[PDB]
DNA sequence: TGCCGTTACAATGTAACAGTGG
DNA sequence: CCACTGTTACATTGTAACGGCA
């Protein structure tokens, strides 16, 4: 374990999850009825207060569909939480032409690395010729 | 050798550059929540030095 | 501007209102900047124009004036 | 009457423990973090004068 | 005029937007009273299935301040909806660490390329530096 | 100007892989 | 083995800022 689980808070992420699948029209509850899968909406609603029985509706009516999706989107959540402190360990989301990411990732996969290394491996060389001019 | 040497030094200096900005950025959070802070809520309220 | 970007570091690093930060203004005693405030200080201001200074001519500096100084 | 300033009173109390509590505490750690990195980049800068 | 824009499409786009954003709790009318808000987001959740009307309803009930944000966000929609169709079109996202971005633009900052040109720019030369070794 | 394409992001969600420990 | 975690590579949508153009 790297990251610090925090109970309040990724109970808190999850009640939100749920409600925002909800809204979003997905079936969240386990149940093919109309009427039972209500109720258990409703009371997760109230639940928002008390996130720590979001854990208990999540056993007792949560669709069996979303585990998966669940551990994914708050093991992600939490990841990108502690990152977020630091500059340093922050992200930047930018956007590639088709050209341009079809070479790039050819020439990842060539070499086996990552995006970030292959760019990395790149950018150094370049520099590297600009020290080399320099010295 | 030295060249050698001196991209190495290049990469403690890029490192230092990274915790400088880190710290730098750190204190301009701090001072601005200082100043925001002004109501006397701080001096003891919020600095609980235990 | 020079000038003005090192008020700007200077009260968003200390604090102080940009009319407080006058020339001559000193850190310590006008600007109340301590031992650590000034170091975060002086740090800002080789931040904000990506430079460096050494050791010893960065305490020498000790004031709004001799910041720019510096600087300029 | 009583039973409306019990509820006051204990209502003051809780909230004003919890929110003391819930800041205070990501202040100080913040202000850890600060004084350790400080402590970092001192020793960073250093060694690259050097 | 690049992209052609089609009124059943962008309208149902809009909708949907607006939608989005009063579910998100953003005031979508220019009405302080809650209740002449209520009832013309009200017209609007009945309003569904109408571009026509729909326009009519944004003319009429809607928030000044987000005419620019629903704007371009159809812009970019419609740019997205049109480019989605080729591949050499389509765009490719992707997340990088601060250093590497870092460095990245400032290499594109610097020689006044946009990222794409810069990392072609950068991958050309390595091409080259190979072919010049090879 | 006012629209329109365009870029560079931000925020969140997912799938897939790699690790880790019992 | 097995589960849970960390990570990467996307997608998806929205937004602000430029710059072109009538
Ligand atoms: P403030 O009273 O906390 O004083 C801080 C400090 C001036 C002692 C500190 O910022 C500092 O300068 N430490 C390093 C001193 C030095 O020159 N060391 C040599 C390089 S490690």
């Amino acid at each position: 374990m790297k990251y610090q689980q925090l109970e309040n808070l990724e109970c808190g992420w999850k009640w939100a999850y749920l409600i925002r699948k909800h809204q979003e029209g997905e079936p969240i509850t386990k149940y093919i009825e109309n009427s039972a899968a209500h109720a258990a909406v409703d009371k997760l609603i109230k639940l928002e207060s008390e996130p720590v029985r979001v854990l208990e509706w999540i056993e007792q009516h949560m669709n069996p569909d979303l585990f998966n999706r669940m551990k994914q989107t708050i093991r992600a959540r939490r990841k990108r939480h502690f990152n977020a402190e630091h500059q340093h360990t922050r992200k930047k989301s930018i956007d590639l032409d088709f050209p341009v990411w079809h070479r790039l990732s050819a020439l990842s996969q060539r070499r086996g690395n990552t995006l970030s290394e292959t760019i990395v491996q790149l950018i150094e060389d370049a520099e590297r010729k600009e020290k080399y001019a320099n010295q | 050798e030295m060249e050698n040497v001196q991209k190495k030094l290049r990469k403690l200096e890029r490192d230092y550059y990274q915790i400088r900005e880190q710290v730098v950025s750190a204190k301009a959070g701090w001072c601005a929540v200082m100043r925001m802070v002004k109501d006397n809520g701080v001096e003891r309220r919020l600095h609980r030095r235990e | 501007t020079i000038e003005e970007r090192v008020k700007k570091i200077i009260g968003e690093q200390l604090g102080v209102k940009q009319e407080e930060v006058t020339n001559n203004a000193s850190f310590v005693e006008d600007l109340g900047a301590d031992s650590l405030d000034t170091v975060e200080l002086v740090m800002a201001l080789e931040e904000e124009f990506d430079t460096e200074i050494p050791d010893e001519e960065a305490e020498k500096i000790t004031t709004v004036q001799a910041a720019i100084d510096y600087i300029n | 009457a009583i039973r409306v300033t019990q509820s006051d009173r204990d209502l003051f109390k809780h909230l004003i423990t919890e929110a003391t509590s819930y800041v205070s505490a990501d202040y100080m750690r913040h202000a850890n973090e600060r004084r350790t990195h400080l402590d970092e980049a001192l020793a960073l800068r250093g060694e690259l004068f050097g």
